[PDB]
């Protein structure tokens, strides 16, 4: 009848809102208030990379913090060394329009996929040197925006058909398929001990998934409209948000709530990444205003600002090691910070 | 209509513990690792490779 | 300019009426005055925009940051000439300044002419075939910069290893370039200023004017899309307004040089010099005519100005 | 010095490699496609032949077009529209003969004509099926009047080109549909992008020569534009 599942659903909303306002015993700037302030954070240019056509769409750092991969819609992958500027290797495309990219964690493969409908898995280490394409994904019903690897074995991935999936490698079939978004999925990220992920889906909401289960974990919502980035704080229990409204956002997964909202009266435009750095103190974000932001987490104010980019940032990237911070905008060059 | 309920009644059954307490766990992980971070304590500049 | 016979040098009457009348001690330092207080800040402000705030090097800036200069450089030591001027006719500063003077002018006046012209060109060379690359003209806009300036500093020098003062008995004066020996003005320098007149201002203005005729030629071809007028015609207002600046405040100056040469060297009197001073009044306000013709009538020049100051 | 010896060999040859391939890429024209599903805009492509996006190819006197066309993707199309920021022309097939779904296509013009990064984009109009608009119209089982009251005061302008033989109907009417396109295209002033109107037939072989003089003039434009001249 329709009525009855309505009701029993707005019933269990009900409850669960009380359950959230029951936990809301203070805001969190009336306990954060009383810590010494970070200072004033200034940061320059180390090296500026030349070699791209056109747009710079993503790009990754690898497990030994020196070398990294970028990709652009000339229909090129370029693997760089950042010691010393110099080129390692190029990799032309089958299509001209890709929107992700990856890096294995063992420093032998790359993943990549864009509008095709179809994610690409290139092998690095062959002796003839010559890198040639060993797997290509199919099944998708729509662009494919973000891609991680878990080992050699396994690959998650999402698209914008409202699914996500994880994949085996050698047999070429889904192993798992994740359902229950409304809209377009643009943003995934990848728990640290490799158990979880956290994904974001243009409805003004977020979720989290367990790999080996196949259902929603829990469910955030808050935000006002699509939601474009997202990231894991280090430790493991927190993921900040960025959205088209103008703000990030923090939540933690034990207490299902907003902490920290920063956000600013004289802006009034999107954020295009995010990242976190080492020790948990320091959120960088790239802005449509050409430019990026730095700020700190604890304590809900402004710390610096990073400029010197002719376009929009696309893409944002802080190392293992903690040592640099690199990033790509539409103007066809990489800058690395220290 | 049914699945939302499924969703709802899996989601109503989470323990919650109080903001406070993930406050401080935030902040002690900021404290125990502040000294690492080579972003907010500088490193020499003998031994950065930038 | 005017010739001094014969060191006690002598002068004849007109000379003496000009040198010490109202044209050469009242009317003169006027304009010079108004162009240097209109042209200063105007050319500043221009070099400014084009070294401080430009993202990306287009070959256009590359030119017109040279002529700019030109330009500034030219308009540097006139409060020493009105000075001069003003006192009634006499140098009384040295005589390294009177050589710096006279070269720096000339100079300047002929590097802003020869950018002109590069800039003409440039412009059919995109219009009338739109295939180009940005980076190749690049390279040769920054080798034929280095050329024209090379090839002006080594035109000047013949004025540095004259002497350019000299003494009038009769009236108590000192002259910086306005009066100069018999036995020179027939000789040399007859040459040097016949060279200049017809060698950096005619062939010049032929490429100039060839270029932007051919251009409105085609421009209002019966070949071209109907939906673009509105556009199109505009254009051709601003081209016309360009060569009117150029044979208008050039022409008069090279044609009376000339002339003046030739009545000195052919028959050997001089009663032409107030027409020059008068056009060379005209040739020297091209310092503040042209930031307004080939800088700010544009868009996006004048919302960078404004985010400037 | 030291014993690393690729670290001037690779770097030389890919720069060579990226050398070529960038004098081959500047060279090439790239237009994008769109049309609704009742709109002939395959036919089209078939006509000037000689998943994810299809993508074709053509040759006009040595210049190379380079065209896309939107496949298996969803209805909602406001986040993969902003990849195609550095396209020359966006090539818009509108059905003629409808009446009914003709004000979707009016409103879905006004919406890519406004977007925020297709600010400094030219748009290429072609109006397909128009021999079964004549037909339709000679017909007169239906009035446009039903939909578009205001055509009942449209008179034809005094500077019409109607080529011989045809009704001074089917050109009023014609030239009405026209003006609708024509006003919303106006009407922001902007003056910074231009709309090309043009009518086609289900058979015809000179619209690759129409697509080069557009693309000829933009690029005019362009270049008044850079040069300070406008």
């Amino acid at each position: 009848e329709l009525d009855q599942l309505r009701q029993e659903a707005e019933q269990l909303k009900n409850q669960i809102r009380d359950a959230r306002k029951a936990c809301a015993d203070a805001t969190l700037s009336q306990i954060t208030n009383n810590i010494d302030p970070v200072g004033r954070i200034q940061m320059r240019t180390r090296r500026t990379l030349r070699g791209h056509l056109a747009k710079i769409y993503a790009m990754h750092w690898g497990t030994d913090s020196r070398l990294l991969v970028s990709a652009s819609q000339d229909g090129k992958l370029i693997i760089w060394d950042s010691y010393t500027t110099n080129k390692v290797h190029a990799i032309p495309l089958r299509s001209s329009w890709v929107m992700t990219c990856a890096y294995a964690p063992s420093g032998n493969y790359v993943a990549c996929g864009g509008l095709d409908n179809i994610c690409s898995i290139y092998n690095l280490k062959t002796r003839e040197g010559n890198v040639r394409v060993s797997r290509e994904l199919a099944g998708h019903t729509g662009y494919l925006s973000c891609c991680r690897f878990l080992d050699d074995n396994q690959i998650v991935t999402s698209s914008g058909d409202t699914t996500c999936a994880l994949w085996d490698i050698e047999t070429g079939q889904q192993t798992t398929t994740f359902t229950g978004h409304t809209g377009d999925v643009m943003s995934l990220s990848l728990a640290p001990d490799t158990r979880l992920f956290v994904s974001g889906a243009c409805d003004a909401s977020a979720k989290l998934w367990d790999v080996r289960e196949g259902m929603c974990r829990q469910t955030f919502t808050g935000h006002e409209s699509d939601i474009n980035a997202i990231c894991f704080f280090p430790n493991g229990n927190a993921f900040a948000t960025g959205s088209d409204d103008a703000t990030c956002r923090l939540f933690d997964l034990r207490a299902d709530q907003e902490l920290m909202t920063y956000s600013h009266d004289n802006i009034i435009c999107g954020i295009t990444s995010v990242s976190f750095s080492k020790s948990g103190r320091l959120l960088l974000a790239g802005y449509d205003d050409f430019n990026c932001n730095v700020w700190d987490a604890l304590k809900a104010d402004r710390a610096g600002v990073l400029a010197g980019h002719d376009n929009r940032v696309s893409c944002l990237g802080v190392t293992d090691d903690g040592m640099a911070v690199a990033t790509g905008s539409w103007d066809s060059f990489l800058k690395i910070w220290n | 209509a049914r699945k939302l309920v499924e969703q709802l009644k899996m989601e109503a059954n989470i323990d919650r513990i109080k903001v406070s307490k993930a406050a401080a766990d935030l902040m002690a992980y900021c404290e125990a690792h502040a000294k690492e971070d080579p972003l907010l304590t500088p490193v020499p500049a003998s031994e950065n490779p930038f | 300019s005017l010739i001094g016979k014969v060191t006690v040098f002598s002068v004849d009457e007109f000379s003496a009426s000009v040198l010490t009348g109202k044209l050469t001690t009242v009317f003169l330092p006027i304009v010079y005055t108004i162009v240097f207080v209109v042209g200063l800040p105007s050319n500043g402000m221009a070099l400014w925009v084009f070294l401080f705030r430009t993202k990306k090097k287009h070959p256009a800036v590359i030119y017109m940051a040279n002529l700019a200069l030109a330009d500034l450089l030219s308009v540097i030591w006139f409060p020493l000439k009105i000075a001069y001027h003003i006192h009634g006719n006499n140098w009384i500063y040295g005589e390294a300044l009177c050589n710096v003077l006279i070269g720096f002018f000339y100079g300047n006046m002929y590097c802003s002419i020869l950018f002109m012209t590069c800039l003409s060109v440039q412009r059919y060379w995109v219009i009338v075939n739109p295939m180009g690359h940005s980076r190749k003209k690049a390279n040769i806009a920054i080798g034929i910069s280095l050329a024209i300036w090379l090839l002006i500093l080594l035109v000047t020098i013949p004025l540095y290893v004259v002497k350019q003062t000299i003494f009038i008995p009769a009236l108590n004066i000192t002259t910086c370039h306005d009066v100069l020996p018999e036995q020179l003005l027939v000789g040399d320098m007859f040459n040097y200023f016949l060279s200049l007149a017809i060698g950096v201002f005619l062939f010049p203005a032929f490429l100039t004017a060839s270029a932007y005729v051919l251009m409105i030629r085609m421009l209002r071809s019966s070949a071209m899309d109907e939906n673009s007028e509105k556009k199109r015609k505009r254009a051709i207002k601003l081209i016309v307004t360009v060569l009117a600046m150029y044979l208008i405040c050039f022409t008069p100056s090279n044609l009376l040089l000339v002339v003046h040469y030739f009545l000195i060297k052919s028959q050997g009197q001089s009663h032409v010099y107030a027409l020059y001073i008068v056009a060379l009044c005209l040739s020297t306000l091209n310092s503040c005519i042209d930031p307004f013709v080939y800088y700010f009538v544009s868009h996006d020049f004048r919302d960078h100005a404004k985010n400037a100051l | 010095s030291a014993e690393d010896k690729a670290a001037v060999e690779r770097s030389k040859m890919i720069e060579k490699q990226l050398q070529k391939d960038k004098q081959v890429y500047r060279r090439t024209l790239r237009l994008l496609l769109l049309g609704a599903d009742n709109s002939g805009k395959s036919t089209i492509v078939k006509q000037m032949r000689i998943s994810g996006i299809f993508e074709t190819k053509f040759q006009v006197d040595k210049v190379n077009f380079h065209m896309f066309d939107v496949g298996a993707q969803r209805d909602e199309r406001r986040k993969w529209i902003q990849c195609f920021n550095d396209v020359t022309a966006i090539i818009f097939v509108v059905d003629s003969s409808d009446y009914n779904r003709l004000q979707e296509a009016l409103n879905d013009f006004k919406s890519i004509w406004n977007n925020r990064w297709l600010r400094t984009i030219s748009v290429i109009l072609f109006l397909n099926k128009q021999d079964l608009l004549a037909e339709k119209v000679l017909a007169g089982k239906s009035k446009i009047e039903d939909y578009f009251p205001e055509f009942a005061r449209y008179t034809t302008p005094e500077d019409a080109t109607p080529e011989p033989g045809e009704d001074p109907r089917v050109t009023r009417a014609k030239y009405f549909i026209r003006k609708e396109f024509v006003d919303i295209s106006t009407a922001s002033g902007d003056g910074r992008h231009i709309c090309y109107p043009h009518f086609t037939c289900s058979v015809d072989t000179e619209n690759a020569r129409r697509i080069f003089n557009d693309c000829k003039d933009i690029i005019l434009q362009m270049n008044l534009r850079e040069y300070n001249l406008v």
